[PDB]
């Protein structure tokens, strides 16, 4: 994805102060309560009837963990995306089978829980960015 | 359909929103133009620029709109009847941009109440702007 | 949100499916398996394979729903209910699969009805399906 | 856009029986007719209010045959879609600001306009490897 220079250097700060345990499992647990036909992929971690079983799931938060890792090691390539997310678009498209419309819905709850995160600090600028940086992996992602 | 607790919610966050609702619609409008240009296209008479008093006096009126929808949240199919008027028959604005800006105001009440969005009560926003987007786009 | 002139082309183009209702929906039901393959996921213990009889029922079955929805197009909430709760809340279907499935559907009537098919049959159409794919995606 | 040597051979057949003139009319019109915000981009084409103004509008017939041209040069070349596209994807981008979803209500239009000129010839693997071309086509255009 193609940013300014000055938007590249925005969007690394704000990942620099991300806590990757809490943010991922947040936004995997607000994609599972906003949007409940993803459960259907996610039957086998356990309880997902209410939301606060939702955000107490330590299998949620496990794997969330593993999606924003994975969102990092993108930010770090952003050049090369559609690269570095072609094992991960080949599990999500041919065992998985998960909609390309699911992964743009979580880049925007993504986007929800940073500006949640970081209030004022979370500028139109930065949403902005963050917002090229999502649509760039959810591209990625379903190639 | 709105389910009574969501619609506690929804009320509950718009009324925490208060008086704040003309400055949060007029960045959730800012929001929308930087993150979606192709949005400014519906504005080509307006100055669109950071601090606008354009934008800020439509963010106020889109503020008072989904005031009036929160207070009317049983019968907003005719309390937006002439918004729908407006905005299908008039304006013909894709439905995509109406989910932006949701997305958008979504972004902004976020950033602006961290206690007060919780998981239930961003779900619960999210099917009520749903709703309003819904109502908007149906022609009749 | 449906007019009447849009009630009336629907009510008179699947007047005219009339009793081939079963073998067009198994038709639209195997086009969707061939065009959009991931649809098949939700039927891991049927036989998807052509002219299966498997197929041929759910299609009598997804018939029948749609004519039981033209019969009560004035009531079609409260008239699918029962599907729409096995369909949100036990089935986890995804909006996109009912997007497919209506278009599918369209192609079939376009395939099987030239006459029938004009532009304002074809919007009818396309609005009664829709109308049909958000009752059934709501969550009560 | 890949496709099995027997999908391709179905596709051009197919196409070869296709009246340009006719095809591409039918299907701007009726893209204009049931997606009634479509309209906007072609206010400057004259009435546009009821659906035979539609369909009886030289301008919407002359516009369809341009766009059935340009996806029978998109056929001729399956494998650079991206390439052939990519002056009209500036276009469509750039200067008209068309959203990608249209793209993809048009091909769906243009597949049901197939569908109903061809009838029962248009089976349903030939719909499958139809389905194929235009989502290639919407793609190569969104980019
Ligand atoms: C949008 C960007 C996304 C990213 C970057 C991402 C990342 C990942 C990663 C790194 C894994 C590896 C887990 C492993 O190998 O054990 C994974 C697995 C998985 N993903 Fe995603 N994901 C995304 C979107 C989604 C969405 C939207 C869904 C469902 C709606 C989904 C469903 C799954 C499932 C079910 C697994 C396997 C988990 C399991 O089997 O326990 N992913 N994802
Ligand atoms: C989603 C909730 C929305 C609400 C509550 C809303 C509300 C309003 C209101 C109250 C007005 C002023 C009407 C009047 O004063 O008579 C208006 C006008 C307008 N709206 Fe919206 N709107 C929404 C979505 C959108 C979107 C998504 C777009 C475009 C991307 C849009 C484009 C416009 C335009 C172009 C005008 C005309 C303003 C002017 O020309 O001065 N609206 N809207
Ligand atoms: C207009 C749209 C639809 C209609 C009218 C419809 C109608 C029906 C009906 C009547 C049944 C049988 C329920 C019963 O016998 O109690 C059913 C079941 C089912 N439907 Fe749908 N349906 C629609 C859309 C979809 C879509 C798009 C999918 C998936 C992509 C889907 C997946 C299923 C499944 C998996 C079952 C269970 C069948 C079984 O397990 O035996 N439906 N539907
Ligand atoms: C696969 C989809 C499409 C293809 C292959 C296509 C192709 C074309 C072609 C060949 C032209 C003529 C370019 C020229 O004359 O220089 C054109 C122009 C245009 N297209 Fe499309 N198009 C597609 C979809 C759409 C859609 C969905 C819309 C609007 C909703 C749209 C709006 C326009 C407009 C407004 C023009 C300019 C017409 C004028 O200025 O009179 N196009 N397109």
């Amino acid at each position: 994805v193609h940013l300014t220079p000055e938007e590249k250097s925005a969007v690394t700060a704000l990942w620099g102060k991300v806590n990757v345990d809490e943010v991922g499992g947040e936004a995997l647990g607000r994609l599972l309560v906003v949007y409940p036909w993803t459960q259907r992929f996610f039957e086998s971690f356990g309880d997902l009837s209410t939301p606060d079983a939702v955000m107490g799931n330590p299998k949620v938060k496990a794997h969330g963990k593993k999606v924003l890792g994975a969102f990092s090691d993108g930010l770090a390539h952003l050049d090369n995306l559609k690269g570095t997310f072609a094992t991960l678009s080949e599990l999500h498209c041919d065992k998985l089978h998960v909609d390309p419309e699911n992964f743009r819905l979580l880049g925007n709850v993504l986007v929800c829980v940073l500006a949640h995160h970081f209030g004022k600090e979370f500028t139109p600028p930065v949403q902005a960015a963050y917002q090229k940086v999502v649509a760039g992996v959810a591209n990625a992602l379903a190639h | 359909v709105l389910s009574p607790a969501d619609k506690t919610n929804v009320k509950a966050a718009w009324g925490k929103v208060g008086a704040h609702a003309g400055e949060y619609g007029a960045e959730a409008l800012e929001r929308m133009f930087l993150s979606f240009p192709t949005t400014k296209t519906y504005f080509p008479h307006f100055d669109l620029s950071h601090g606008s008093a354009q934008v800020k006096g439509h963010g106020k009126k889109v503020a008072d709109a989904l005031t009036n929808a929160v207070a009317h949240v049983d019968d907003m199919p005719n309390a937006l009847s002439a918004l729908s008027d407006l905005h299908a028959h008039k304006l013909r604005v894709d439905p995509v941009n109406f989910k932006l800006l949701s997305h958008c105001l979504l972004v902004t009440l976020a950033a602006h109440l961290p206690a007060e969005f919780t998981p239930a009560v961003h779900a619960s926003l999210d099917k009520f702007l749903a709703s309003v987007s819904t109502v908007l786009t149906s022609k009749y």
